[PDB]
RNA sequence: GAAACUGCGAAUGGCUCAUUAAAUCAGUUAUAGUUUGUUUGAUGGUAUCUACUACUCGGAUAACCGUAGUAAUUCUAGAGCUAAUACGUGCAACAAACCCCGACUUCUGGAAGGGAUGCAUUUAUUAGAUAUGCGAUGAUUCAUGAUAACUCGACGGAUCGCACGGCCGCCGGCGACGCAUCAUUCAAAUUUCUGCCCUAUCAACUUUCGAUGGUAGGAUAGUGGCCUACCAUGGUGGUGACGGGUGACGGAGAAUUAGGGUUCGAUUCCGGAGAGGGAGCCUGAGAAACGGCUA
């Protein structure tokens, strides 16, 4: 190609969007934004496919152009705006507040949240470095940049950000014994407590996480998101509490519900 | 145009490579600046990849040169080119390229020395006291003294005139100065 | 050949045709920017001086200034320059086109002339009347210069002087006046004030953030020193 | 001593004609010889720390950083100037016959003057940015054997 | 509100498989070796200093109109107007701090005055520790700070829509568009390791004229014989180099299925290449573009 691609084929669209094979020849290509294309949920998908407020692309555009949907307390009129992990989507007209969280199967879910839980979010710190004039700053994995951060805060930590004031109100250091959620890989959407960390020079760090039921799984450092200090997450989790259920017991539960 | 690609080259085994695509704009090259010393300064503006800007010096007369031992940077005149390691013909042509050895006017550095150390190579009491205090650590290279005697100083160009459009550099000192003086004394 | 005579002073134009080589000899061998006396070009053109502007040849190709030849050449031309309008073409697109030289020659079909000096006798088609300018000044500075207004005179009332009235095809009464540009208004003053206020607020916020960070660092350092002392 | 070229060779950023002295200064400060540790558990040779050679491509004293792949091999050729050919021997699996065949790869690698190498000794090399047409590795360790 | 200027887009998409046999390409790496319009989060303090509009600078041009040329083309020349978020200029709301010179001076001092001082570029000096302050990596004289200077700097808003208010003319909200820096996103470029069919009736190949490597430069967005000057003789090969054939784009995959295997893969998904064959290039963040131009 001679430049940037503006189209995204439906088959090439990420699987967790759950788009129909015969729905069309194209899928909404995520726009540039805080989150990566492969790890985001466009507002078009949220409004049309998930919440079913809009029955078509045109209805999605019409709804969004009325300034009725806010992301992180800011009105967004871009249909392909990339809304990703921990993002807050608020519709004042319907008095609806959602947080984007991975389900046990690794797919984005709009977990309903209270008005008090909708005023903040959690971000993961990438690195801390000095800017111009020697001013310290840190950048999160959602494209945010905060100046004059707490000196204790460092890379891979989590920060509680109050959106109304756009300020850090608390932070969690990345350490063993903290409840975390996996944001990537096959174990995406699982919730557990870190058991140990294996560090290899010039190579990815491994993190071992134990599920609330005792199940153990390992992942990479970049796929681990800290949700709280100790074992209590700072935010309300979706249904299932990040507990992955085997197909056998899932079928048992389905049959029990059937009968 | 000029290309930086490896398609035209031979394989490390010596075998020939068969073309499979045309030249690309992102691997292009451009003609050399061939900057020279002349009173008619000429710098051309080049629009490069991403909309950035480059400066091609066709002719330069003055340069920003630094005396490292005294930590003094002054804008002086470039007199001539004396030595060029890469190619001797560049010395004959007076080409201005990075790492080339040139001779620069010593007038600004002489003036700074006179004003700072009060030595040639009214005043208030505080000024003479300051000069006397500075005189304690006044150590000067005899070779640099002889160079100042002639009014010209040997310098090395540390910038790239064909990329930044400036022939900036530093005055030779110590072992480097001795090495280049030995190479020039022939 | 043919001639297009233009009088800028009266804003007038006329077409003339000559078939006499003796009269055209004065025009022959001249260039685009040179001047010629009109005495040869008829007897009514006495005391008139014409300034050549260009022309077109028998094939319609125009004359290009700077091409010091009497023949036709091919040149690579930029869009917007004379002899290459390039309407509907991409930016940076060049085209090779045929243009005739600036030297007058019998091969020319039509020449272009502008009257620079008026002669003793006026012409019935050019100098009798002057076609009034349709549009007056639109910039506030231009209007002020036109009406010799001062810095306190209200330009607003002087637009109605040259505003034009008319009747529509329906018989309606209509009038149109230009929209003044670069006119100072309270909205512009407010915008400038808002810009300055935003700058002030940015500076104050930066200073406050720096002071708060310094205070936090000082407190942490004090706590660390107290811990170290034990 | 090492000024065998037409131009004066020196470490960039190491000022030599300084009025002060580099007594308590760190390497590369006050005119002292500059050297660094490449990490990954590799030890800086004493010869690089206390040498006089100038090599901008030296991992420990040059301007090249080691990142990517670290490989091991045998010194196949040491005839080039500051460059060697490292022969890597491995077995390629032939699936249909469920057997292996011998195969080798020649990897040109830059060797700093701080290392003494011979045709037949073991060498550990680390990846760096392109240094020549075919050189993308730097000799980090040598076992004379 | 037609028309027209201005801005943006047209480098996406669609089509095809000709060329191409460690090449494309698959998996797996790196950029501490670079560019990146745009989106998202942050950050913008010294211009006139003796001219002296900032309550707001200057000259044009389209549409329009009127003289047309040519057989002819979104082929084309004069003449008369008039606008900017077009073009070219210009005060750029006002400071503090740091450094240098420094008359004068109750003189190991401090002192009037002057210079420098935004952001950006270039070169030097210096700090950036860690067996009573000082960040990051496995690893960087890295991020960043300070000083001396340098550049004839496309930077540092002469723009637009809504409303309509408080003090005594001054202040004042919600937005739109625009310039600069960092981060992020969308990507590209190059790049590490291993892997490809038949052929020896192809055994030596590459090195004047780059082949392998070194030193110094030029060019590039950047690394690199990518190119230049000098130097050395190196580099590959029966573990099949080099050469030749392919009715050879590669992969995801398709057909048949004890197992192992055999055959196919132009074609809708991913990557590459091309626009009759070459070569060159403007515009632009992005093209060696072809429903762009030049030979
Ligand atoms: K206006
Ligand atoms: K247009
Ligand atoms: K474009
Ligand atoms: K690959
Ligand atoms: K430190
Ligand atoms: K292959
Ligand atoms: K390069
Ligand atoms: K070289
Ligand atoms: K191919
Ligand atoms: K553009
Ligand atoms: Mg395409
Ligand atoms: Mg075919
Ligand atoms: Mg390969
Ligand atoms: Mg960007
Ligand atoms: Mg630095
Ligand atoms: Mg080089
Ligand atoms: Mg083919
Ligand atoms: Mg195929
Ligand atoms: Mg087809
Ligand atoms: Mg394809
Ligand atoms: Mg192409
Ligand atoms: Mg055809
Ligand atoms: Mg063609
Ligand atoms: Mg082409
Ligand atoms: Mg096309």
């Amino acid at each position: 190609a001679r430049g940037l691609k503006k189209h995204l084929k439906r088959l090439n669209a990420p699987k967790h969007w759950m788009l129909d094979k015969l729905g069309g020849a194209f899928a909404p290509k995520p726009s540039s934004g805080p989150h990566k294309s492969r790890e985001c949920l466009p507002l078009i998908i949220i409004l049309r496919n998930r919440l079913k407020y809009a029955l078509t692309y045109r209805e999605v555009i019409s709804i969004l152009m009325q300034r009725q949907v806010m992301v992180d307390s800011k009105v967004r009129t871009d249909k392909t705006y990339p809304a990703g992990f921990m993002d807050v989507v608020s519709i004042p007209k319907t008095n609806e507040n959602f947080r984007l969280l991975y389900d046990t199967k690794g797919r984005f879910r709009l977990h309903s949240v209270r008005d008090e839980e909708a005023k903040f979010k959690l971000c993961k710190v990438r690195s801390v470095q000095f800017g111009q004039k020697g001013i310290p700053y840190l950048n999160t994995y959602d494209g945010r940049t905060i100046r004059y951060p707490d000196p204790l805060i460092k890379a891979n930590d989590t920060i509680k950000l109050d959106l109304e004031s756009n300020k850090i109100v608390d932070f969690i250091k990345f350490d063993v014994g903290n409840v975390v959620m996996v944001t990537g890989g096959r174990n995406r959407g699982r919730v557990g407590v870190i058991k140990n960390r294996e560090k290899h020079k010039g190579s990815f760090e491994t993190v071992h996480i134990q599920d609330a039921l005792g199940h153990e799984f390992a992942t990479r450092l970049g796929n681990v998101f800290t949700l709280g200090k100790g074992t209590k997450p700072w935010v309300s989790l979706p249904k299932g509490k990040g507990i992955k259920l085997s197909i056998i017991e899932e079928a048992r539960k389905r049959l029990a519900a059937q009968s | 145009g000029i290309s930086r690609d490896s398609m035209h080259k031979r394989r490390a085994t010596g075998g020939k490579k068969k073309a499979w695509r045309k030249k690309r704009k992102y691997e292009l090259g451009r003609q050399p600046a061939n900057t020279k010393i002349s009173a008619n300064k000429t710098v051309r503006r080049i629009r490069v990849r991403g909309g950035n800007v480059k400066w091609r010096a066709l002719r330069l007369d003055t340069g920003n040169y630094s005396w490292g031992s005294e930590a003094v940077t002054r804008k002086t005149r470039i007199l001539d080119v004396v030595y060029n390691a890469s190619n001797n013909e560049l010395v004959r042509t007076q080409t201005l390229v990075k790492s080339a050895i040139v001779q620069v006017d010593a007038a600004p550095f002489k003036q700074w020395y006179l004003q700072h150390y009060g030595v040639d190579i009214k005043k208030s009491n505080h000024v003479l006291r300051k000069i006397e205090t500075r005189q304690k650590d006044r150590k000067l290279d005899p070779h640099i003294e002889e160079q100042f005697g002639g009014g010209r100083l040997l310098a090395c160009i540390s910038s790239r005139p064909g990329q930044c459009g400036r022939a900036d550099g530093y005055i030779l000192e110590g072992k480097e100065l001795e090495f280049y003086m030995k190479k020039l004394q022939k | 050949m043919k001639f297009n005579i233009a009088n800028p002073t009266t804003g007038c134009q006329k077409k003339l045709e000559i078939d006499d080589d003796q009269k055209l000899r004065a025009f022959f061998d001249k260039r685009i920017s040179q001047e010629v006396s009109g005495d040869a070009l008829g007897d009514e053109f006495k005391g008139y001086v014409f300034k050549i502007m260009g022309g077109c040849d028998k094939q319609g190709f125009p004359m290009k200034q700077g091409v010091l030849t009497p023949g036709r050449v091919r040149l690579l031309l930029y869009r917007g320059t004379p002899c290459f309008r390039g309407y509907g073409r991409r930016n940076g697109e060049r085209r090779r086109k045929s243009v005739r030289g600036c030297i007058v020659s019998p091969d020319l079909s039509v020449l272009n002339l502008v009257i620079v000096k008026k002669g003793e006798n006026d012409l019935p088609g050019l100098t009798d009347t002057e076609k009034p300018r349709m549009r007056g000044p639109k910039r506030a500075s231009k209007i002020r210069k036109l009406f010799n207004l001062s810095k306190e005179d209200d330009v607003r009332k002087y637009v109605n002087t040259y505003r034009r009235n008319f009747t529509t095809k329906n018989g309606k009464k209509a009038s149109k006046a230009p929209k003044i540009q670069r006119l100072v208004t309270p909205l512009t003053l407010q915008r400038k004030r808002a810009r300055i206020a935003d700058k002030k607020k940015r500076i104050a916020k930066a200073k406050s953030e720096a002071a708060e960070y310094q205070k936090l660092l000082a407190s942490r350092l004090k706590e660390q020193r107290e811990k170290r002392s034990e | 001593a090492e000024q065998t070229e037409k131009a004066f060779l020196k470490q960039p950023g190491v000022f030599l004609s300084s009025k002060k002295t580099g007594k308590g200064k760190r390497p590369g400060k006050g005119g002292n010889r500059y050297f660094k540790s490449i990490g990954l558990g590799f030890k800086t040779p004493r010869e690089a720390t206390e040498g006089t050679y100038i090599d901008k491509k030296c991992p420990f004293t040059g301007n090249v950083s080691i990142r990517g792949r670290i490989l091991a091999g045998t010194c196949h050729s040491a005839k080039m100037n500051r460059t060697i050919i490292v022969r890597r021997n491995y077995l390629h699996y032939v699936k249909k016959y469920q057997r292996y065949e011998k195969r080798h790869s020649n990897i040109p690698a830059h060797i700093s003057p701080c290392f003494r190498v011979k045709e037949g000794d073991h060498v550990i090399i680390g990846q760096c940015r392109p240094l020549s047409k075919t050189v993308r590795f730097n000799v980090l360790k040598v076992i004379p054997a």
